[PDB]
């Protein structure tokens, strides 16, 4: 059969944000957390099966800043254009009254690696219990990433999940309500 | 404009691509440098040196070409990176099965009079490769049917859900089931008209 | 099990 495994690496500026990750088949396996300097696992049972030494990626991403200062000035200060993302909205699963479930906010097709996401139940900012991915990589490479909010579904509650970016006018937003 | 802070970016990406085919039996390093939206140069082990995709990346592939060591090792690395992270994550990756629930249920919107629009819901399942498909008795149903296609969730599994417009009669049996490397007999979830 | 990264290399200057 085919796999492929990516080590994909980026430094942007003038944020000052590095990342380090590795991808089997679209799913990360691991990142390294800059802040942190410590190797995240996607999913925790793999930090028992295998390990990374996170300080070989801090050592890469300094040498990936140097490399970017080089090409900025090489390319004469060209930056990069934005490019909005694409953004869905789903659930983990079919959603049952009071039966846990998860909302799932897929930003797809944009760079540079930065953008703004946040959910909304009934028109006001929710935060309890959100968790994110790191900013994934495409092949042509623009990138992708996943917002992620557990919720209890009732009829009473509407949710949206807003995206910022550089390349929008305007934020784009996302609704889900219960069928 | 959605955000402030409007000032130039400059976003600079490594990509190293390990592909596998068969197993290990046969594998391919791609290594690209990216600047902005840029491909500028690649190690590509099927050429073997490095090779300017653009005209910005012409200096480091001459500069790297004439590096022997550097020329060795990459050379090297289908074997010393590829094959070895391959060898590390086989278990939990290449060998990953988690199998699909499956739940069967008419849409809230029935758009259509006499008409029942039926709903396969699959979901939770690892890897990506499925085939979910209706059946009406024991006939497979290709009019009529709607595939939202796959959906990756970020987190080792997918989703994906298979529409049925149906006329339901007396004695018609109408069956979502679904073909995934997890199970070795199929999985079916009825609806008895 | 140790995952092993690939270096990155300076550019030419």
């Amino acid at each position: 059969e085919e796999h492929v495994i990516i080590q994909a690496e980026f430094y942007l500026n003038p944020d000052q944000s590095g990342e380090f990750m590795f991808d089997f088949d679209g799913d990360e396996i691991f990142h390294v957390d800059m802040a942190k300097k410590e190797t995240v696992w996607r999913l925790e049972e793999f930090g028992r099966f295998a390990s990374f030494e996170a300080q070989g990626a801090l050592a890469n991403i300094a040498v990936d800043k140097a490399n970017l200062e080089i090409m900025t000035k090489r390319s004469n200060y060209t930056p990069i254009t934005n490019v909005p993302p694409e953004v869905t909205v789903l659930t983990n699963s079919p959603v049952e009254l009071r039966e846990p479930n998860v909302l799932i906010c897929f930003i797809d097709k944009f760079t540079p690696p930065v953008v703004n996401v946040t959910w909304l139940r009934n028109g006001k900012p929710v935060t309890t219990g959100v968790s994110e991915t790191v900013f994934l990589p495409r092949e042509d490479h623009l990138f992708r990433k996943f917002h992620y909010l557990p919720f209890l579904p009732s009829t009473e509650d509407v949710y949206d999940c807003r995206v910022e970016h550089w390349g929008l006018d305007e934020p784009l937003l996302k609704h889900w309500e219960f069928d | 404009g959605s955000m402030g802070d409007t000032r130039p970016r400059f976003l600079w990406q490594l990509k190293f691509e390990c592909h596998f085919f068969n197993g290990t039996e046969r594998v391919r390093l791609l290594e690209r440098c990216i600047y902005n939206q840029e491909e500028s140069v690649r190690f590509d082990s099927d050429v073997g040196e490095y090779r300017a995709v653009t005209e910005l990346g012409r200096p480091d592939a001459e500069y790297w070409n004439s590096q022997k060591d550097l020329l060795e090792q990459r050379r090297a690395a289908v074997d010393t990176y590829c094959r070895h992270n391959y060898g590390v994550g086989e278990s939990f990756t290449v060998q990953r099965r988690v199998e699909p629930k499956v739940t069967v249920y008419p849409s809230k919107t029935q758009p259509l009079q006499h008409h029942n629009l039926l709903v396969c819901s699959v979901s939770g399942f690892y890897p990506g490769s499925i085939e979910v498909r209706w059946f009406r008795n024991g006939q497979e149903e290709k009019a009529g049917v709607v595939s939202t296609g796959l959906i990756q969730n970020g987190d080792w599994t997918f989703q994906t859900l298979v529409m049925l417009e149906t006329v339901p009669r007396s004695g018609e049996v109408y069956t979502c089931q679904v073909e995934h490397p997890s199970v070795t007999s199929p999985l079916t979830v009825e609806w008895r008209a | 099990p140790k995952y092993v990264k690939q270096n990155t290399l300076k550019l030419a200057t």
